[PDB]
């Protein structure tokens, strides 16, 4: 199992300012030179809904999104931080099975 | 083959020998079957330098790619093909001929790596030893175990038996 | 009579054949097939990365 | 050549051996001469795999085809121009360095049959004559026209001339 | 190597011999001193000058790459152009770089054949005048002067001449 944890669980955010949210993986899932990190965006009450794919690239998505990160540990960045991102986001990883999520941080 | 030792003076390989490609006896203390080391190392160093070598040589190789052309681009759609093709063409060529030379070189190499092994021994034993003209030699005197492991470690000390073998050429 | 040493070389039941300019099908002890003949009939990702129209 | 026998120790070929190219006496009975067949064939069917394989590996060589062009494609023009030429350069290359190659393979595996074939013959007379060094071998015993066959056709019975080759030898 | 002489039963060249590739080292009452059999060398001489410059000849007709402009909605020729080029270039690079490789390997083998030539050349003169020691000499069975020493060098070795005298030597042994 490849553990993720991410940091911080909670984050409260100024508006029209930055959110920044770390991903720590505990064995690398950084083969074939791109890593295999998804980051997931959850607004309150609805199913999760995909950010970005293999921790950089962006799927319909603002650029609001900064997908960055290589190896062990990554960082979805928000900025500018609008009024609609108040949700719970997920980093996830597909580099091997079991797939396995992040515990997920609050965005307020 | 071209140096008349594989299939040639030697008539046949031997099953029994199975540590290496090309060795060696029958004493009083017993027979059996040995490889040379030394001259199976080279050849192994040899062959495999040379499938290196060739899977090297081909890296440079041509790629075709795909490329689209629509109903008045027939011309360099053909031009195009005939590239392909003839890149295609030549390295298959390239290939199976490289393999083809090679394979010949190959096992006339063993032959040659063979010969040399049986000379090797000849120019050991000289006239202490008679020339079976089968790749075998009959000794003129006693060649214990520690004897048989000094020609083929190349350290035969030919004076130390040249009495003992000389005396029993001329009984005959 | 006497004793005697032969050298000789390797054989097995090996029935691997070989090509050369002069002969065709030579059982060899030892070979390597360098052609790959065979895929998995699939379209795949390449990578952990296709676009399927 | 590589070999030493053809233009080497044996200093010429025979205008009377006319039925094959490699072969053999002089006895009381009389001489002659007479050409191996098997290392004959063999070399034959050698020559022979070796011009088919070589106008086999070329059936899928490039092939021109007429190709126009106006004055506003002059560029395409010449690149076709230079594609063409471009692998007729390389195949010219590839079946003169081929007839280069193979030629002096071919020469040096005449002179490798030739000299497997007096080895053939030494190995089985050992003592039993004596090496002129000409490719000639002096018989230390009498040897008939039935002997001269089983030293042709690989059947010499090295020990029943022993004797005879023996006694022949130390009276020398 | 192939033959089994360079490197091989003649364990070492000869620092010694500068006048050639090939030749001898005697060692008789007269004196010892080194010497190149002028023939055989000549021969490879000839043989790897005329293979060098063969190679080169055969090269002349290779590709050569000629500049081409192209613009922006010409991208596909350009890239076949481009393909072209790189690929005659891949050709010819393999073409040079086989050839030389093929080539010394049989040059290596070529001079060991020379070699195990030349050492049967006297070989099969001397026969049971002189004894094989096996390291490419030949320890005679009789006296041989400095013009003797020049017979086998230049193949007139007279063996009946010293058949006797050899003979006899090898009895009393
Ligand atoms: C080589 O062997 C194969 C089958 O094992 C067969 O396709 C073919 O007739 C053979 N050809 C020759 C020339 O031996």
């Amino acid at each position: 199992d490849i553990v993720l944890t991410q940091s911080p669980g909670s984050l409260t955010v100024s508006l029209g300012q930055r959110a920044t949210i770390s991903c720590r993986a505990s064995e690398s899932v950084d083969n074939f030179g791109k890593s295999f990190m998804h980051w997931y965006q959850q607004k309150p009450g609805q199913s999760p809904k995909l950010l970005i794919y293999r921790a950089s690239n962006r799927e319909g998505i603002p650029a609001r999104f900064n997908g960055s990160g290589s190896g062990t540990d990554f960082a979805l960045t928000i900025n500018p931080v609008e009024a609609d991102d108040v949700a719970t986001y997920f980093c996830q990883q597909s580099n091997e099975d079991p797939r396995t999520f992040g515990g997920g941080t609050k965005l307020e | 083959g071209l140096f008349g030792a594989i299939a040639g003076f030697i008539e046949g390989g031997w099953q029994g020998m199975v540590d290496g490609w090309y060795g060696y006896h029958s004493n009083e203390q017993g027979s059996g079957y040995a490889a040379d080391k030394e001259s199976t190392q080279k050849a192994i160093d040899g062959v495999t330098n040379k499938v290196n070598s060739i899977i090297d040589k081909m890296n440079t190789q041509f790629e075709a790619v795909g490329r689209e052309f629509n109903n008045l681009e027939r011309r360099i759609e053909n031009l195009n093909k005939q590239m392909e093709d003839g890149f295609l063409d030549v390295w298959t060529y390239n290939a199976e001929l490289l393999v083809l030379m090679e394979n010949e070189r190959t096992l006339d190499f063993h032959d040659s790596n063979v010969k040399n092994l049986y000379d090797k021994v000849r120019l050991q034993l000289r006239d202490n030893a008679k020339e079976l003209g089968n790749g075998c030699f009959e000794f003129y005197h006693k060649c214990d175990n520690e004897c048989m492991e000094s020609v083929k470690n190349g350290t035969y000390d030919y004076p130390q038996y040249s009495e003992e073998a000389r005396l029993n050429r001329e009984e005959i | 009579p006497g004793d005697q040493i032969c050298i000789g070389y390797h054989a097995n039941n090996s029935t691997e054949q070989v090509d050369t300019i002069m002969e065709k099908n030579v059982t060899v002890t030892h070979a390597q097939d360098i052609l790959e003949k065979t895929h998995n009939g699939k379209l795949c990702d390449l990578n952990g990365v296709p676009l399927i129209l």
